């Protein structure tokens, strides 16, 4: 494995969970049992290293 | 108030009117 970057988009790929973008800062509240979150848009909105 | 009462990145593409909002 590696680290991660922000502000620069890239491929993420976590345990077969795949998907491209940016990086950014979380800024919400989320339960401790969490993976990953989702947005309005049926997106992959929240990941958790 | 007409822009207020009436209320992405899946492949699709909404491109920018040419004609600007403004």
């Amino acid at each position: 494995s590696t680290n991660l970057v922000k502000n620069k988009c890239v491929n993420f790929n976590f345990n077969g969970l795949t998907g491209t973008g940016v990086l950014t800062e979380s800024n919400k509240k989320f339960l401790p049992f969490q993976q990953f979150g989702r947005d309005i848009a049926d997106t992959t909105d929240a990941v958790r290293d | 108030l007409l822009f207020n009462k009436v209320t992405k990145f899946n492949g699709l593409t909404v491109l920018p009117p040419l004609l600007t909002d403004e």
